[PDB]
């Protein structure tokens, strides 16, 4: 009933760009604006724009994530990361970082803050999509 | 824990075993197992006569909660021994009677004997406690066990009405008494009564002396049914009769008399003690004797009788307190006489009144009625019941040669001595007491003639009664005949009691009156010649007989038509009123309207923050230590304020969402001007998802409306809104200024120093979130996760309310 | 280290999350939930013994020292609140196993139950004021769903008011933290206590004390800030009303106690007098609400308001004896008030109703329920020698020793009104002729009563064994009435 | 002088936001309001670009890119709401 | 086009090793010879040489910008005129462009060009509905769509 | 500037309070969203505004704006998002069941 | 003022002027369809011109190639036409009328079927 | 497939500047990020 040729064309290009930008925002958090919350909301915005631009049945086949398990796994990833210090006799939620050397890449900083912030990120995407999709599909 | 401790609480231990005995030994009436305990505690206590009657006392203590000064101390003296023998002696006899009055087939003996042993152990605990808080603990368990017994037939409305009325009046008094006992501690440092009596000067010097006395007498006068708290006692007659005999005539109604006699050495010696005891006593004496005359159920008459006679004993304790005022300016014998009469009358009373409840019970049991209008002629049909009844009613009327004549003659003696007192305003009021007491003695005699002639004389009318009428079984008769026998024995041989029982109890009540090893003289005898007190008694007899012969006349009066006490209207209306008033006060708060709730809360906040800002002079502004406003911030801020003020005037929801967006975008712009890039980002992303959500909700919600401007409603709303805004700003400005004066280095200079070195990042906000304050971040995603799982539950689970409970 | 301090938060948090993965499996959900509440209780008891023997245990999360990092502080007061939440957590869950529909199990009932408990324990244990806000939000959002779950029409209209009012109180908390941050530049409760005392609680620091009082008074249920409570608690199933009745207002009461014994202590002529007045008004208006009602579960909901009044009465008096009375009162109220809602649940199972005018005669059919209700109900009313008596008596005695006569009198009169209210439930529902059917007379409730038995036992034991409980309360009162003990532990 | 020009342009940008906001209030139609809203958000990117030159910082370069994305998601959703009353099709 | 770009990068990748530079400017020298390599071999292979299309695109980007500047000049005249002198309307304009990405390019160019705004597409996609600010001059607009805008799209298209 | 922002907070509190005292469900939810905005703007203003660079240490500035309030506000915005979501769904589920958005009609039985 | 500052100045003064023009146009055009001309064209070039100035400023004055600013230019170009189309077509479908003095409406026919 | 490889390099072009590292570490992160994006969108974009 509506010719959406232009909305569907643009939504396909911008989604690529928003997702890439959401991953950058997630990894940049430690040293620049971004992190789990901002990255997660930005990623959620990309999936929402796909739902807005197209329709629920098509986009649910296309991106068939279980957003509820992503909440539970998000939370457990973030809790577990916090037990790191119990290995080295340190209080819960002690965070660690070292500059390792990898030949392939180069000097690289590893941090427990990355998996911790990945857990935050998964919950944030999971809850945004669970909330918005549960309402949008509320028949009754 | 001595044996004397164990005896004291032994009835609670047997109460735990009673339900098993009933279950697994039903063959036997459970009372046979209960009877042994009061019977061995009687014999046990009888062994202390050797110590009390030689001037001794026995005291033992074990700490219970010594951090609050509460110790379980048992104390045996003359006063306490006397009440322990009544409680266990008459207890024995009432259990025996209850074995033949309650059939084991349809009666819940388990409930009955548990409540009754609860009471019995609570009553011993009251009279043997030296610690006032342990006495409070047992005093409230008697009120509890008492109401459980009044309610024993809990399916009947009268039973439940009486159980409530007793519990409320007596616990009201008990709560006040606890306040009284706490004031004694504040004066003396001890809840020990024997130690309070040692420090009695710290009591009588104190500004808390009279409040402590009133609060204590509130407890005593509720439990001993002194006017106007006596209204619970007639309504307690719904109990099974053994209970009326034991609790409500012979023991628990004498707990207030016990407490007043026990604390006479703290409080006596003053006009207020004298008058509170003597006046409340004499009104109760007169009110109860007059009310009894119009009662038409045997137990009604006997309940008002007991009220009356408790008022007689309370008046003697009141008259006797003058011994302490005079000390040794007078012969100790003189005013101590009233205290000897009080003790003697309490004993007598327990014998005739316990016996008369037991015969009223037999008459109900064997005729089906207790209504003096339907009884008549039972002298020949029920001759043992007739004889015990005759003896009790003659003793109660103070006819010789029974125990009650001696005590009533000692009462008239005490009263006439008090008229000689020439202190306490007795020069004026002495004869009023004597006359009011004399009138009450005439009404006592008359209610005893009414009960005797209407019940036992005339012609036996076999058709009034459903059942054929016969005397009671011997088992039922033993308890009233043993009590009736003591009426006679103490009448002829009163001095069995004189140095065994009565004199030691006098020493407990007047301990400073005599040197150690000095005994009071106690010689009780029937004939003292033609003195005033004999004429007063002849008086009472004549007046009583005249008024009885004139009853044809006054029975048609409006006074005789009613029987319910006129103070009951108060009780009843006050209760309906607590409920009505409660409901009115509660409805004005809990209106159901969310606006009222926010307006009450915000109004309270404005008044309290407003008052605190004025009281501490905290309205202030610091215009120097502020940063600059670029000219473009004046315009941004004006838009932000205009957008915000437009919201209450919008009436279409899509406009509302758009202007909320504007506001959201502008708050992100301020976060950029204020150097908060991670906030700008977050604020923008949250605002976007909130706009999708508002529209997903708008599919379900209706459109906005212009709601009409009720003048009062919306001007109050406006004034509250401005007052919240104004106070948030004023307190913001005052906090800025104190913060600037103070100059405390913020703790966040540590994050400036150590974010990169100790936590490896350059973004201080992210480092705080995941490292220095990472727990908050982990808790905040848990908030989101709960909100998401909550949204699923709220949309998908729809229950009717009949599924679970 | 002191990593034991975080176990009362982390067990329910971890198990809660794991139970979301097992939403379909109901048997496995119950077994995990059951072991978990029992181990919370043994962890809580072990933490309390440790702190009792070895002093305040402070845990610095992330290994950052206070005031830079979030600390958790297990002192004797916090560890008592952690045990009491654990007892009612166990009992209300074993009662939920016998009563809730399997439909609620499908929608995250058990994870929400454990996230509520984590939130409550974090609130007791945190030494940081913004971390207290966040733990209050975890508690509150888990209560927002538990109170409405089922979405009956009543639940939706009342839950809706509960959530709006609570959202508003959470905003005022943020406002308060804004102003105290401006003055002091710290969020750590110890560091706050030091800096507020350096500033002498001057000027606007009084106004800020009052904003914290109001915020915590709204979460505690003090007058006139309780309107959210009485209608809302009616809606959820008895196991949840018991847990809400017993525990959730205590988190606001604990915060008022912690804040006005540690931080705002410099002008008690003002602040603690204001708390005494709101105490007295809360006792009084609470109990009038209770007296006005003729529905078992609605009467108990107003008694919550009344009884918290007594706990702030001891903080208002502000002596060692009054404080120790309040600490004992808190233990007594959690236990008794959770038992009472559990008895109203079992009464509704038997009769189908909570309306007293439709009930009667349960004493004849269900004596075990009747006598357990009666004992809990006279404990609530202060009848000795149960827990209720001793705890009331410590408060009035402290009031008389300090010459606070009016609040002593209000606390006695309110006791009598409470007795009147509990005797109305007994007269109407347990005494009387049997108003329930024959099938209802033969319903066996012992499986529902067994979980409540320990709470009944504890009101008796806390009465008889009052001397060790009262000596513990005195030591708590000593610890908290000297801010420098907590301060030196943390800084 | 360069900084003087940046201040003048920030004032003009502020006035532009003011003028867009007027149509978000007065409409007349809902379409008019969502157009003004869309233009308000685009103008915010201008305002931030110039704030970045005045403060001489790239801390805000992610903000301009987010605003462009969000102003777009906002307009598409409000346009569909107005026309159909559903943000998401199929559901 | 994607084949050739990838090939070219492979040629540069290898070439920079051979030329011992992982330095940047060498990648360009390398890529350029990859271009000449591909250009020389385009006849040898079957290649529509990719740089013709890359140039077509650069010129389309330039046109997007040129038309936007002109569009704003048109708007300035109208908005700063004492009286709005506009005669607006909706015109259906035919298109030959068949693909979705070409239609999307055209609809976007129309809306950035002077006087016009893409409203809607027919169902069959054979018409683009255009809101025009001056309908009298519609013949110029229809001529520009046909002879400038669709000509420039089809160079990048085919 | 802390003065002007303290006044702007005043105005969000005043309107947000006015809206929560109305009878419309939607207007109450909006009032609650404005009060949150105000509280968050208050927490930033109370820390001091425009006091140095954005808090990014690689900018090697002399003074940074205070980062601790910025992290508090982030948390508060994120919580508030969670709660507002839950509240909007609770509001619409309430409207659907009662067929009214007027809070006067949601009073319930008196002396319930 | 340096020659770089002059070039950057021109771009910021154009960008700020076209932004204002776009807004004045949202006020002065007679219906939502003409106001979309201003929104889609002026607001768009205005913001493109400021992002160029910002881009040229960090490059020519700080030597930083900030490619996010260019990605912002690209998002604005991609998005501006489709947004104006979805806002104008939504208006037309919802019944917002063309201006009274409008003289042609080919789209009315189509929406007749 | 040549399309997807160039997309992935286009993602890495979009990526590399943002970090401004111009190291092997960041370009390898960048090329991989695009693999993950392309995988997530494989069905959307019918790759
Ligand atoms: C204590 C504090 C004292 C002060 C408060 C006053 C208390 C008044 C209590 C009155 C109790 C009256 C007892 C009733 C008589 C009786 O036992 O009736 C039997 C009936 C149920 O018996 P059933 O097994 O169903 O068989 C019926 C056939 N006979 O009745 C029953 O057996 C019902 C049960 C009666 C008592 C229930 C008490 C339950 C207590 C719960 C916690 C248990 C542990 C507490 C002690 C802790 C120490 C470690």
């Amino acid at each position: 009933k509506s010719n959406d040729v232009l909305l569907h064309s643009v939504t396909r290009v911008v989604t690529f760009i928003i997702l890439a930008f959401s991953v950058y925002l997630f990894f940049a958090g430690h040293n620049n604006p971004g992190g789990g919350f901002i990255g997660g909301l930005m990623t959620a915005s990309a999936l929402l724009l796909m739902y807005l631009g197209f329709d629920m049945k098509s986009i649910k086949k296309a991106i068939p994530f279980d957003f509820t398990k992503m909440i539970a796994f998000g939370l457990l990833l973030a809790i577990i990361t916090g037990f790191g210090g119990l290995l080295v006799g340190d209080p819960y939620l002690t965070q660690y970082f070292e500059y390792y050397q990898i030949p392939i890449l180069g000097e690289t900083e590893l941090t427990t803050a990355l998996p911790f912030d990945l857990g935050i990120y998964l919950v944030v995407v999971g809850i945004a999509l669970t909330i918005i999709l549960t309402i949008a599909e509320d028949d009754m | 824990m001595t044996v004397l401790h164990w005896a004291t609480i032994s009835p609670f231990l047997l109460a735990i075993l009673i339900p098993f005995l009933y279950k697994y030994a039903r063959r036997i009436h459970t009372g046979w197992f209960v009877l042994a305990l009061p019977l061995v505690l009687f014999i046990y206590f009888i062994r202390y006569l050797s110590v009390t009657s030689t001037g001794g006392v026995v005291e033992h203590t074990i700490p219970w909660v010594p951090s609050l000064g509460i110790n379980f101390t048992v104390f045996v003296d003359g006063l306490s021994l006397l009440f322990a023998l009544l409680i266990t002696g008459i207890g024995t006899l009432v259990i025996l009677y209850s074995i033949f009055y309650l059939s084991k087939k349809t009666e819940s003996l388990n409930n009955f004997y548990v409540y009754l042993l609860m009471f019995m152990g609570a009553m011993l605990g009251v009279v043997l406690s030296d610690n006032l808080i342990v006495l409070y603990v047992f005093w409230e368990l008697t009120s509890l066990a008492s109401s459980l017994l009044i309610s024993y037939w809990f399916h009947r409305e009268k039973s439940t009405y009486g159980a409530q009325k007793s519990m409320l009046i007596t616990v009201f008094g008990g709560f006040a008494m606890l306040g009284g006992f706490s004031l004694l501690y504040v004066m003396t440092g001890t809840f020990s009564i024997r130690g309070i009596i040692e420090n009695v000067d710290l009591v009588t010097s104190s500004e808390l002396f009279l409040p402590a006395m009133i609060l204590v007498l509130l407890g005593a006068f509720t439990k001993s049914a002194q006017f106007p708290f006596h209204i619970w006692l007639p309504d307690a007659m719904e109990a099974p009769t053994p209970v009326s005999a034991y609790l409500h005539s012979a023991t628990m109604v004498k707990a207030g008399i016990y407490l007043v006699a026990r604390l006479t050495p703290v409080f006596a010696g003053s006009a207020e003690w004298f008058w509170l005891l003597t006046g409340f006593g004499v009104v109760t004496l007169l009110w109860g004797s007059t009310s009894a005359v119009r009662q038409k159920d045997l137990k009604g008459i006997l309940a008002f009788s007991t009220v009356s006679q408790l008022g007689l004993i309370m008046t003697l304790l009141g008259l006797g307190s003058a011994a302490i005022y005079f000390g040794d300016s007078v012969d100790p014998a003189f005013y101590s006489f009233a205290i000897m009469a009080a003790i003697f009358h309490l004993i007598n009373h327990a014998t005739f009144k316990g016996s008369l409840f037991m015969t009223a019970g037999i008459i109900d049991h064997e005729t089906g009625t207790r209504d003096i209008r339907k009884l008549g002629g039972l002298m020949a049909i029920m001759p043992v019941t007739f004889t015990v009844s005759l003896i009790g009613l003659a003793s109660m009327a103070g006819l010789p040669p029974f125990n009650g004549f001696l005590s009533k003659e000692m009462f008239f003696t005490a009263l006439l001595r008090a008229t000689e007192m020439n202190t306490f305003n007795m020069e004026t009021f002495g004869i009023i007491i004597v006359v009011l007491a004399w009138i009450a003695s005439v009404f006592t005699f008359l209610y005893c003639l009414i009960m005797f002639f209407k019940t036992f004389t005339g012609k036996f009318k076999p058709e009034n009664y459903d059942v054929k009428v016969h005397e009671a079984p011997i088992g039922m008769l033993i308890s009233p005949v043993i009590l009736g026998s003591l009426v006679i024995v103490f009448g002829f041989f009163p001095n069995i009691l004189a140095y065994t029982i009565i004199e030691p109890a006098m020493q407990a009540i007047l301990p400073t009156l005599l040197a150690d090893g000095e005994v009071f003289y106690v010689n009780i005898y029937m004939w003292h010649g033609f003195n005033a007190e004999l004429f007063m008694t002849m008086g009472v007899v004549a007046a009583g007989i005249i008024l009885f012969l004139m009853m044809k006349n006054w029975a048609k009066t409006a006074f005789y038509m009613k029987e319910r006490d006129p103070l009951n209207w108060f009780y009843d209306n006050s209760l309906s009123g607590v409920i009505t008033g409660s409901q009115a006060v509660t409805r004005i708060q809990m209106t159901g309207l969310l606006r009222d709730y926010f307006a009450y809360m915000t109004t309270f906040m404005i008044l309290l923050l407003g008052y605190t800002m004025f009281r501490y002079d905290a309205f202030t502004i610091d215009t120097t230590n502020v940063t600059g406003i670029a000219p473009y911030i004046w315009v941004i801020t004006l838009v932000f304020i205009a957008a915000t003020l437009s919201i209450p005037f919008i009436n279409k929801r899509i406009t509302a969402v758009v202007v909320v967006g504007v506001i959201g975008f502008l708050l992100a712009l301020l976060f950029v001007v204020f150097r908060a890039p991670d906030l700008a980002l977050t604020q923008l992303l949250v605002e976007t998802v909130t706009v999708l959500l508002l529209m997903l909700a708008f599919y379900h919600l209706p459109e906005l409306r212009k709601e009409e401007f009720k003048p009062r409603f919306n001007i109050v709303n406006l004034i509250i809104s401005i007052g919240v805004g104004f106070l948030v700003t004023a307190i913001a400005l005052s906090s800025l200024a104190l913060g600037n004066e103070a100059g405390i280095e913020p703790i966040s200079q540590f994050f400036v120093e150590n974010s990169k070195e100790l936590a490896g990042g350059y973004n201080m906000v992210n480092v705080i979130l995941v490292d220095f304050r990472g727990l908050d971040t982990l808790l905040e995603v848990l908030v989101l996760g709960i909100a998401a799982l909550g949204v699923i539950a709220l949309i998908k689970l729809r229950m009717t309310g009949r599924e679970d409970v | 280290m002191n990593n034991l301090v975080i176990l009362p938060i982390l067990i329910p948090f971890i198990v809660g999350t794991i139970l979301i993965l097992f939403a379909k499996n109901h048997s496995l959900q119950r077994v995990i939930s059951g072991f978990t509440v029992i181990g919370m209780l043994l962890v809580a008891i072990y933490l309390a013994m440790d702190v009792y023997q070895n002093g305040i245990s402070v845990l610095e999360l992330g290994n950052w020292q206070a005031p830079f990092g979030i600390v958790l502080v297990a002192d004797m007061f916090a560890t008592m609140m952690v045990i009491l939440a654990s007892i009612v957590g166990v009992v209300c869950l074993f009662f939920a196993f016998q009563t809730i529909s399997s439909e609620r199990e499908k929608y995250y009932f058990y994870p929400f139950y454990f996230f509520l408990l984590a939130g409550v324990n974090g609130a007791f244990l945190t030494g940081d004021l913004f971390n207290l806000f966040v733990f209050f939000e975890v508690m509150l959002i888990a209560s927002y769903i538990l109170i409405v779950l089922g979405g009956t029409k009543y639940q939706l209209r009342e839950s809706l008011k509960y959530v709006m009012i609570n959202v508003f109180a959470s905003i005022l908390f943020i406002v308060g933290v804004a102003y105290i941050y401006s003055v002091t530049g710290t969020l750590n409760m110890a560091d706050l206590a030091v800096k507020v005392g350096q500033l002498e609680q001057t000027g606007v620091l009084n106004v800020i004390a009052v904003i914290f009082l109001v915020v915590f008074a709204m979460k505690g249920g003090l007058f006139p800030l309780y309107f959210w409570l009485p209608r809302s608690y009616y809606g959820p199933p008895a196991a949840i009303a018991a847990l809400f009745g017993g525990l959730l207002t205590k988190v606001g009461i604990y915060a008022i106690m912690r804040t006005f014994t540690l931080i705002f202590t410099h002008d008690p002529d003002f602040t603690h007098m204001l708390i005494l007045i709101l105490a007295g008004l809360t006792m009084f208006f609470g109990v009038l609400g209770a007296v006005s009602q003729f529905d078992f579960k609605r009467i108990l909901s107003y008694h919550i308001i009344s009884q918290v009044g007594y706990m702030v009465m001891g903080l208002g008096i502000y002596t060692q004896l009054a404080i120790a009375g309040a600490i004992y009162y808190i233990a007594h109220h959690i236990i008794v008030k959770a038992a009472l809602f559990l008895f109203a649940g079992a009464t509704q199972r038997i009769t189908g109703t909570t309306d007293l005018k439709k009930m009667g005669g349960l004493l004849k059919t269900h004596p075990w329920l009747a006598w357990m209700f009666f004992i809990s109900a006279i404990s609530l009313a202060g009848i000795p020698p149960l827990s209720g008596f001793f705890s009331k008596f410590a408060l009035i005695l402290a009031a008389f020793l300090n010459e606070n006569y009016i609040i002593a009198a209000v606390a006695l009169a309110v006791g009598l009104l409470t007795l009147f209210s509990m005797m109305k439930i007994f007269i109407y529902a347990f005494w009387g002729e049997q108003k329930h059917t024959e099938q209802q007379a033969n319903f066996k409730v012992g499986k529902l009563l067994l979980p409540i038995v320990p709470l009944v036992a504890l009101t008796i034991i806390l009465g008889f064994a009052a001397e060790p409980i009262f000596q513990y309360s005195l030591q708590v009162a000593d610890q908290i009435l000297d801010p420098t003990i907590y301060i030196e532990s943390v800084l | 002088m360069f900084q003087s020009i940046l201040m003048i342009v920030l004032v003009v940008m502020s006035i532009s936001l003011f003028v867009c906001f007027i149509r978000t209030l007065i409409g007349p139609t809902m379409s008019d309001r969502i157009v003004a809203l869309d233009t308000f958000g685009i103008n915010l990117i201008g305002f931030i670009g110039v704030i970045m030159m005045l403060q001489e910082t790239l801390a805000y370069s992610e903000v301009v890119l987010v605003i462009s994305i969000l102003a777009f998601i906002g307009s598409i959703a409000l346009s569909k709401f107005i026309e159909r009353g559903v943000v998401f099709d199929r559901g | 086009m994607a084949f050739q770009i990838l090939l070219n990068l492979v040629i540069a990748v290898i070439w920079v090793n051979f030329q011992n530079s992982y330095t940047a400017v060498d990648f360009l020298i390398g890529y350029v010879v990859g271009i000449f390599i591909l250009f020389v071999l385009r006849r040898f292979l079957r290649f529509d040489f990719y740089m013709r299309r890359v140039w077509a695109i650069i010129k389309l980007i330039v046109l997007f910008f040129k038309e936007l500047i002109l569009a704003n000049i048109d708007v300035i005249k109208i908005v700063l005129s004492p009286k709005m002198n506009i005669q607006p309307g909706i015109v259906a304009v035919p298109t030959k462009l068949k693909t979705d990405w070409e239609l999307s390019l055209l609809a976007s160019l129309i809306s950035l060009t002077p006087g016009t705004l893409s409203m809607d597409f027919s169902d069959d996609n054979k018409y683009i509905y255009i809101h025009a600010i001056d309908v009298p001059n519609k013949e110029k607009m229809i001529r520009d769509i046909h002879d400038t805008f669709e000509r420039a799209i089809l160079e990048v298209t085919n | 500037m802390e003065i002007l922002m303290s006044i702007t907070v005043g105005v969000l509190f005043m309107v947000g309070t006015y809206l929560i005292l109305t009878k419309s469900l939607l207007r109450v939810v909006v009032g609650l969203i404005l009060l949150s905005h105000g509280a968050h703007l208050l927490l930033l203003t109370m820390a001091g505004l425009q006091r140095g660079a954005p808090p990014l240490l690689h900018l090697e500035a002399t003074t940074y704006s205070d980062p601790l309030p910025q992290a508090l506000i982030l948390t508060a915005i994120v919580i508030s998002f969670g709660v507002t979501s839950f509240l909007l769904v609770l509001a619409y589920r309430t409207y659907k069941e009662h067929k009214t958005d007027d809070l006067d009609q949601l009073r319930g039985s008196a002396d319930e | 003022m340096t020659a770089v500052e002059i070039i950057i100045s021109i771009f910021v003064l154009i960008g700020g002027f076209l932004s204002l023009l776009g807004s004045i146009g949202i006020i002065r055009f007679p219906d939502v369809y003409g106001r979309l001309h201003a929104a889609t064209k002026s607001a768009t070039l205005g913001v493109i011109s400021i992002m160029l100035a910002t881009f040229l400023f960090f490059f020519l004055v700080h030597g930083e190639f900030v490619g996010k600013l260019l990605l912002t230019i690209l998002f604005v170009f991609l998005t501006a036409p489709v947004a104006g189309m979805m806002m104008g077509r939504s208006a037309y479908r919802v019944g917002v009328p063309l201006w009274e003095k409008s003289t042609q409406d080919d789209l009315k026919k189509m929406y007749e079927k």
